[PDB]
RNA sequence: GGCCAGCAUCAGUUUUGGUGGCAGGAUAAAUCCAUAGGAAUGUAGCUUGCCUCGGUAAGUAUUAUAGCCUGUG
RNA sequence: AAGCUCGUAUCAGUUUUAUGAGGUAAAGCGAAAACUUUAAAUAUGUAAGAAGUCGGACAUUUGAAUGAAGAGCUUUUAGUGGGCCAUUUUUGGUAAGCAGAACUGGCGAUGCGGGAUGAACCGAACGUAGAGUUAAGGUGCCGGAAUACACGCUCAUCAGACACCACAAAAGGUGUUAGUUCAUCUAGACAGCCGGACGGUGGCCAUGGAAGUCGGAAUCCGCUAAGGAGUGUGUAACAACUCACCGGCCGAAUGAACUA
RNA sequence: CUAUCUAGCGAAACCACAGCCAAGGGGGCUUGGCAGAAUCAGCGGGGA
RNA sequence: GCAGUCAAGCGUUCAUAGCGACAUUGCUUUUUGAUUCUUCGAUGUCGGCUCUUCCUAUCAUACCGAAGCAGAAUUCGGUAAGCGUUGGAUUGUUCACCCACUAAUAGGGAGUGAGCUGGGUUACCCUACUGAU
RNA sequence: UUUGCUCCACACAAUAUAGAUGGAUACGAAUAAGGCGUCCUUGUGGCGUCGCUGAACCAUAGCAGGCUAGCAACGGUGCACUUGGCGGAAAGGCCUUGGGUGCUUGCUGGCGAAUUGCAAUGUCAUUUUGCGUGGGGAUAAAUCAUUUGUAUACGACUUAGA
């Protein structure tokens, strides 16, 4: 839904003669806990041999952001299995947070790929410090010195239905 | 990739000036004036300072920034023809049978009237658009000079001209003979 | 612009491409050249021609003289006082401008100065250039050397280039039986006058190296004196 | 389109290719190489007397047929569907070699198709090597040898069969 | 003392607003205060060019005649 | 439906534990996957108690959960005996369609909302009425409900609004957006304009003519920044022009292939 | 000659209802196109 | 068709465990413009004339492109169905026909399950239509 | 016309309302543009200003709207006339002249309202028609029958008939 970014750890069930295995951690992005769960027993059985009855979850952390309103540079490693064989992608966002620009991934993702969020995996998120080492131009044009674009044709929305006035936009 | 913002530089010379409202130019000259209306293009104008006009769009798609590219070089078109003006030089030639080419005004019409093609009694008739004249070649054989400020006059009119000996069921590597262009040349020489 | 491209044409040529091995070859080769060679000067060449190149090469052995790409060249010589092979190299980097081109000898400086104002040859308009010759075309049959020779013994010119010369050259040709013949006379150019590219180009056609060739060179420098020369000499 | 596109591709890898860098005799020498599937049709005015069958598939005859009389016989053989002639390739050479049927020993689902003579898939023939004319041991004339048809006569009358070796 | 209705207060059911007090999380994260360090889509300042004589160009310059980023508290 | 023993009890289309008649070897370590060596899963059996435990001894925390205190013995009575679809498993297969079995669920006797309409879809426990809330499906108008908000992509010279993997189907396409892997570069990428693009050499037969290009086969070295025993136009040959290759002006990021 | 009209006489067959069309629904319902009282003569294309 | 040749890719590995597109070689009833009464035993139904209207995948007619297209004539191909597409002779197995003319004498559906050919197994109700008040 | 038709006045009756209950308040073109005002050299001009909702502009107190007194102003508005224009796209209206006639909440006074009984649409608008009341106006055609025949199934159609 509106997303929330997770921490999660599991301890896989104390056996003995191996008491406290290695406490597994993963950051998951989920709207909520237990879903977060579910994720992060999936790709958990997916990288090695565990099962949730063989398994258990040590804590459930929400991650805030440390400087929310930087402007940041985020990139992002991915993967996604499509209809075809599984496959891999980096994309690049200009945002706010970790959390929002996956949003717009997720979304992004849905359109220019038909691409559901089960079938997504997350890789990794990074932030950009410095610039000029984004690979991407769409975010690149966006950075430049004394800035400055308009918004063309903006329409005013009405909740009547008569106008009577010959409207326009302005310019 | 929905560029942002894309721009070109149009160069307005000392002596000719330009008028633009919205989307409507007119741009005077030396040899004269011309108009056009280009209101269905969709982009912006701007003058930085009277020898440098910007075009401009924002939010790009692949169409409509390779118009705005497009209406730049309309618009020096323009501008070379009332400058230099455009004169486009023609050639009428043929194995058995000599063209009687000629001029004439029906009204006002300033029709071009050509017989004798290929033996033929027909005559055929091109009408002349406004703003072009022209003149059959002094101390030239077999030869016919356009000369205007209307470049998409000009062409139109030796393309339409061209277009209406285009002898028809017969052999053309045969039938060399037509009504064809030279060359497409401004009018000045000097410059 | 992912599609609604351009097609750039694909072939099956012998010859493949350079690349950087080739460039940075070149550039220690010359810097081993420095140490190596004592005189060096400094070519500005223009108008070049490959046999004239390789006469120059089987001429003088004992020189070398080298070509390649500038700004490889102005590395490989240094730029910077601070980088350079050896002292005084930057400031005869700076004058360097042309079509360069270099040479590497151990002879005297007095006998290459006199070379190659000595050394003339007969070469082609090459325009923005003065070419010391007008040619008018006479309004008859055309021939290969347009109207250079008697008549009798010139060959009237092919009926394959004429097209050529209503598009390119701008010019009325009209084809009666094989030869080619024109109606009125035509003069292409006058002394005094920089060339045209379509006139250096006619010239060219009708196969008239008219215009002087002479190498000029603007400076010299020595290892062992390790000072730079100028000299404008063409 | 494909074609031609195919056939550039070709080009460029011969380009490539350019830009990087059997045991036989004599005389054999110099060769290129029933309440169900049953429709009772009731023939006549009165219908009632049907007494009648069909074959509407391919059957190899032999050579003498002496074909029975009308009133007696109750199922119809008809007379197009007669294969003399079969393709018989090679395993080895890969030859194709136009040859007679001489014989139908074995047909699949039935001990009725064998005696009929039906050409369908999975049935091995007699077939004649003549032409061939291979030394055997003790220097005999080879007549007959084995070979499994490999298609269906009834999509294609052609006949192909790989001779068993 | 029949018919139709209305107002108030009450009960069951229920819809929709206002408003207050509490608990939690990293005892929110952030903003904000101080502090240290860093760097540029380099602010002041310095150098050169044009000159429309102040705006570019390229260098300088880590707060100055703007400020930003990070670490800790 | 009636009795008689009682609600003491009875069981249950159920889970848990233990267990086979058998392994799927998805674990090869258990002989250089050779190996019955058994992580399990594919589910039936059995049970979880006085109907039991070792003549005699031991009561309901008297032997797991969960639910129902309506179950059982004997007697007796009406109607009824065939069939389409789906799913799961699995055998035979066919170009393909599929055929056969086994289990299960729907319809049959059964209405309602939606699906534009409807034997098979989706939802849904039918007395009459009121009020409320919702399912499946939907909200431009018909039509009750937001021409809601918001990210993207799409502009079809008969789109799509599809139920979806599914049949034409693998691909074509200088439409379009996003990616992947490689290549290039101010030590100058790509576009371009300008120059060179050579000598032995017109290399061998081949021919009337064959000179880098009618054509067979050869693939050299020389200088070289670079320049082929030589892409393409070409004349009867020759010539001339062009790339592929370098280099001069410009200065900025670009290009091959592939996926979606 | 009838057919037609008029004066007079005067039946039967047949009949769930009755009717306008295309697509859809594995004559009527759904969606659409039209439909203006009442009617005459020919018509032979159809008629649970 | 079948057996090959490349294999683009696929088989999570194997290319011959195995698939495998486009091409291409393999004869396929008589190799020299030499040439078989293959319409011969199918008891099986299919064969034919007036008139509407539709589709186009065009036979001509109109316009166009390319073709060694000198022209005339003609072959292919594109748009296009507005209009048009003839008259005769013919059966123990016409089979596919000849004759001529014509600019040409193209192809199929919904058709007479109401008239006709074989060796042959209440059209009277209303409907709409055409005419009329 | 036993006064029938018609234009206009007011009295009552019915007669209904796809639904008044302050006002359908007038530019056009463009929207990657414009409008309004002002200035000039009058143009695609300059200069300023505005939109970013009609959530406005106009109208608006009085018994469902009275009787009266003035003050200030000579302005506004209504009614019936009357002068002169304008508009044809379905104009059926919009201006405008003159005066007469009221009212004027521009401002200050005085009287009244009650009791419809704590609310019940509390009725006030328009379409249509008839009877009556009293002042005007003007005095037809069609059809059937007959007959024709350019048409004719009968109808219809087309002709003539004081």
């Amino acid at each position: 839904a509106h997303f929330k970014e997770y921490q999660v750890i599991g301890r896989r069930l104390p056996t003995e003669s191996v008491p406290e295995p290695k406490l597994f951690r993963m950051r998951i992005f989920a709207s909520n806990e237990v879903i977060a769960k579910s994720r992060y027993w999936y790709f958990l059985q997916k990288l090695h041999k565990v099962k949730k009855a063989s398994g258990e979850i040590v804590s459930i952390n929400q991650i805030n952001e440390a400087h929310p309103t930087k402007v940041k540079n985020f990139g992002v490693w991915v993967r996604y299995d499509s209809r075809s064989g599984t496959h891999n992608m980096y994309k690049e966002i200009r945002d706010v947070s970790r959390v929002a620009a996956v949003e717009t991934l997720y979304q992004d993702m849905a359109a220019r790929h038909r691409a559901r969020f089960r079938s997504i995996h997350i890789l990794k998120v990074a932030e950009i410090e410095k610039t000029a080492d984004v690979k991407r131009q769409y975010v690149k044009q966006f950075l430049t010195k004394d800035l400055k674009f308009p918004l063309p044709h903006r329409v005013q929305k009405s909740t009547k239905t008569f106008s009577y006035k010959r409207p326009s936009t302005f310019y | 990739m929905k560029y942002i913002q894309t721009e070109q530089q149009i160069e307005v010379p000392e002596g000719v000036t330009v008028s633009i409202k919205s989307r409507i130019v007119k741009v005077v000259g030396p040899r004269g004036t011309l108009t056009k209306n280009l209101k269905h293009i969709d982009v912006t104008f701007t003058k930085v300072n009277n020898q440098l006009i910007k075009v401009a769009v924002h939010n790009g798609g692949r169409k409509h920034v390779a118009a705005l590219r497009t209406v730049k070089s309309l618009v020096d078109n323009m501008i070379t023809g009332v400058t230099k003006g455009y004169k486009y030089k023609m050639r009428y030639v043929y194995a058995h049978f000599p063209i009687n080419v000629n001029i004439v005004e029906k009204d006002g019409a300033k029709f071009i009237e050509v017989r004798n093609f290929l033996g033929d009694k027909k005559i055929r008739n091109v009408p002349v658009r406004d703003g072009v004249t022209i003149e059959f070649s002094t101390n030239v054989k077999d030869e016919i000079v356009l000369s205007g400020n209307s470049v998409e006059d000009v062409s139109q009119n030796a393309a339409d001209l061209q277009q209406i000996c285009r002898v028809r069921n017969k052999d053309i590597r045969k039938f060399l003979d037509g009504i064809y262009v030279s060359h497409k040349g401004f009018i000045t020489e000097d410059l | 612009m992912p599609r609604s491209k351009r097609s750039k044409l694909v072939t099956l040529a012998q010859t493949d491409k350079k690349g950087r091995e080739n460039k940075e070859r070149i550039f220690d080769e010359v810097r081993e050249a420095l140490d190596t060679y004592r005189y060096v000067w400094v070519l500005h060449l223009d108008d070049v021609r490959t046999p004239v190149l390789q006469e120059i090469r089987t001429s003088w052995a004992g020189s070398k003289l080298i070509m390649g790409k500038r700004k490889v060249l102005q590395k490989a010589l240094g730029e910077k006082r601070e980088e350079e092979y050896k002292e005084n190299l930057y400031q005869l980097s700076k004058l360097c401008s042309g079509v360069t081109g270099l040479l590497f000898t151990d002879e005297d400086v007095n006998t290459v100065k006199e070379y190659f104002k000595s050394y003339v040859r007969s070469d082609y308009s090459r325009p923005n250039t003065k070419a010391p010759l007008t040619f008018t075309i006479p309004e008859g049959i055309v021939y290969s050397r347009g109207g250079q020779i008697p008549a009798e013994e010139d060959v009237p010119m092919i009926h394959s280039l004429e097209p050529t010369m209503r598009n390119k050259f701008e010019i009325p040709t009209k084809i009666k039986a094989g030869k080619i013949t024109i109606d009125s006379p035509y003069l292409v150019c006058t002394e005094g006058e920089k060339l045209d590219v379509r006139q250096a180009l006619i010239l060219k056609q009708f196969g008239i190296a008219a215009s002087e060739f002479k190498v000029k060179v603007s400076a010299y420098y020595d290892n062992d004196s390790s000072t730079v020369e100028s000299t404008n000499i063409n | 389109r494909y074609a031609e596109k195919v056939s550039m591709r070709k080009k460029i890898k011969a380009h490539e290719q350019s830009k990087v860098k059997d045991a036989l005799p004599t005389y054999l020498l110099d060769r290129e190489q029933e309440e169900e599937m049953f429709k009772v049709i009731k023939t006549g005015k009165s219908r009632s007397k049907s007494w009648k069958r069909m074959i509407t598939k391919h059957t190899f005859v032999g050579e003498g047929f002496t074909r029975r009389p009308v009133k007696m016989e109750r199922i119809i053989r008809p007379s197009a569907l007669r294969q003399k002639k079969a393709n018989v390739t090679h395993p080895e050479l890969g030859v194709t070699v136009f040859l007679p049927i001489l014989a139908v020993k074995k047909n699949p689902q039935s001990p009725m198709y064998t005696q009929l003579g039906v050409l369908t898939k999975g049935t091995i023939i007699e077939v004649n090597v003549s032409e061939l004319g291979m030394v055997t041991a003790g220097g005999k004339v080879v007549w007959g040898k084995y070979a499994q048809v490999t298609n269906e006569p009834d999509r294609d009358g052609c006949v192909n069969a790989v001779l068993l070796v």
